[PDB]
């Protein structure tokens, strides 16, 4: 309950299984199997499971043996990416498999298989590569004639394709450091977020006359409306907040040319993602969602960082008893972030437009450059 | 009763979240939950006026530019916190101020310059005179030195912020 240690909690996770393999209370075992890197490295936890299995083997306790093997099986099936990525954890599982082949006589050895995992480690190491001298201004001419919904859909896909590459290790490193330090996957996701926002900014500042800029503002308001209809709150923030960047907000003359209906809908969307009330509107809408949903990562990262800094990991100075509340609260967030990968967005997307969109999102301008462009479009 | 939106900005190792939790939750936090609405709301009396303050902590959001711009747009007062043990954390506040001054087209913005971790005098690298001179340059705004651990000037941060808002 309150004041548990990693040994007691691991034993509790072992006891949670049945001799047949049935899991009695899956919430506890799912909690500890995801949350334990916060307190103990995964290789060390695997070593502890190994020692428990060996010690139970010496005492001929068949129940403890098969329960431990079922726990390891559930661990492998639930989080395979970590078993592929972590070499020391895989070595511990190798040693345990050898112990099963020796003492179990292949009775429980079939219960553990490490290459049944359809995983691609290099997915997180692979970075994109696109031709030089593209002059990919065709997207500029194209998005004017692009249906808003369609555009929204494609954006969703892109962001979702990045979000799935984030593992628990990345969330842990972020919350521990407060920022992305040696965290290229989450860094790439955040960079894509800001690339979407800056793309909105550039697409708006590209037009030379104020009514045209107001027209593209209306267009992006519609793609934000469709993102909300898509239940994609993350990219919504990307474009809505991109519509409120300093460079575009100070464009008073183009802001005169946007229709009042567009203004009403726009301020409604901005109110949806307000930080007032601790993002209460967003949290309520997300809770009311059914089916696929894309939460705005950054609100939940804010919650995780607040929990990490406010509450202590351990309750004793010896750092052996786990703060049960914190672990639960953190879990309640992270599991949600995990469940996002369970469902795919109901989105059709042709890869050609994906490529065009990625190439357009690639271009980077400093904040000062966009502000200078805004000054060119409308001086003081 | 008037409502105030106060946004807390700063670099990484400043402990602005520490000041926020110390202000709103106090020294004993016993049960804590940052995803609930009134976790950052505190009712406070300043200059005989009852006010409801909401603290917008940018704890892990400073890398999301859109969220930062919406913080700056939606925020009425801004507390730019630095750490007296790091010069870089002090220098990082100029760009933050400029971004606030760009989101709000004006130059006059309610703002307090805060030097946190003031109790660590043996590790101090930025003088009080630096913050005094900078706040004087920044339209002669409020300047304070505080310590979340030593409970120095925690409430005064938002007190003076509300004063600047009413000023």
């Amino acid at each position: 309950d309150k004041g548990c240690t990693v040994e007691e909690l691991l034993r509790g996770c072992i006891e949670a299984f049945d001799d047949s393999g049935k899991v009695r209370d899956p919430q506890l075992v799912r909690m500890f199997l995801m949350m334990h890197p916060w307190y103990i490295p995964s290789s060390q936890l695997a070593a502890k499971l190994l020692h428990i299995y060996q010690q139970s083997r010496k005492d001929n306790s068949n129940s403890l043996q098969v329960k431990t093997c079922h726990l390891v099986r559930y661990w492998i099936s639930a989080f395979p990416a970590e078993f592929d990525l972590n070499p020391e954890l895989a070595e511990q599982i190798k040693e345990l498999k050898a112990l099963l082949d020796q003492e179990g006589n292949r009775r429980h050895s079939s219960l553990i298989d490490i290459d049944s995992v359809p995983t691609y480690k290099w997915k997180r190491q692979v970075t994109q590569r696109n031709p030089v001298g593209q002059k990919k201004r065709k997207m500029s001419l194209l998005f004017d004639h692009l249906e808003p919904m369609e555009l929204a859909e494609h954006l969703t896909y892109l962001e979702y394709r990045s979000f799935c590459k984030i593992l628990f290790q990345d969330y842990h490193s972020f919350v521990t450091h407060g920022c992305t330090v040696d965290n290229p996957v989450l860094e790439r996701f955040i960079s894509l977020f800001n690339s979407v926002s800056q793309w909105v900014q550039l697409m708006i500042l590209s037009k030379p006359t104020a009514p045209q800029r107001a027209l593209v503002i209306t267009h992006f308001v519609h793609v934000a409306e469709k993102l909300l209809q898509l239940q994609n709150f993350n990219t919504l923030m990307a474009v809505v907040g991109g519509l409120s960047h300093s460079s575009i907000s100070r464009l008073k003359e183009t802001h005169s040319h946007v229709s009042p209906e567009t203004i009403k809908l726009w301020e409604g969307l901005t109110e949806l993602v307000t930080a007032t009330g601790n993002y209460g509107n967003y949290r309520r809408r997300l809770a009311a969602c059914v089916g696929f949903r894309f939460p705005i990562l950054g609100v939940h990262l804010k919650d995780l960082v607040a929990l990490q800094l406010a509450l202590p990991d351990w309750l004793d100075p010896a750092r052996t008893r786990l703060n049960g509340a914190k672990m639960k609260q953190l879990f309640s967030i992270l599991e949600e972030l995990a469940m996002v990968t369970s469902l795919r967005p109901p989105v059709q997307a042709n890869p050609d437009l994906l490529s065009l969109l990625t190439v357009s999102l690639d271009q980077y301008q400093t904040e000062d450059e966009l502000y200078q462009l805004s000054l060119q479009r409308e001086p003081r | 009763m008037r409502e105030y939106k106060l946004v807390v900005l700063g670099s990484g190792g400043v402990g602005k979240s520490a000041l926020t939790v110390q202000f709103v939750q106090g020294i004993f936090v016993e049960k804590y939950d940052p995803t609930i609405e009134d976790s950052y709301r505190k009712q406070v009396e300043v200059d005989a006026q009852q006010c409801m303050l909401e603290i917008l902590d940018t704890a892990g959001t400073e890398q999301f530019t859109a969220m930062r711009d919406l913080y700056m747009k939606n925020g009425q007062g801004f507390a730019l916190v630095y750490s007296i043990t790091a010069q870089s954390t002090f220098n990082d506040l100029q760009d933050l101020r400029e971004q606030i001054l760009r989101v709000k087209d004006t130059d006059d913005v309610p703002m307090i310059l805060v030097g946190n971790k003031c109790d660590l005098e043996d590790e101090r690298v930025v003088g009080k005179e630096q913050g005094q001179n900078l706040a004087r340059q920044w339209n002669n705004c409020a300047f304070l030195e505080s310590s979340a651990k030593s409970k120095i000037n925690v409430n005064e941060i938002f007190y003076d912020l509300v004063r600047q808002i009413n000023r």
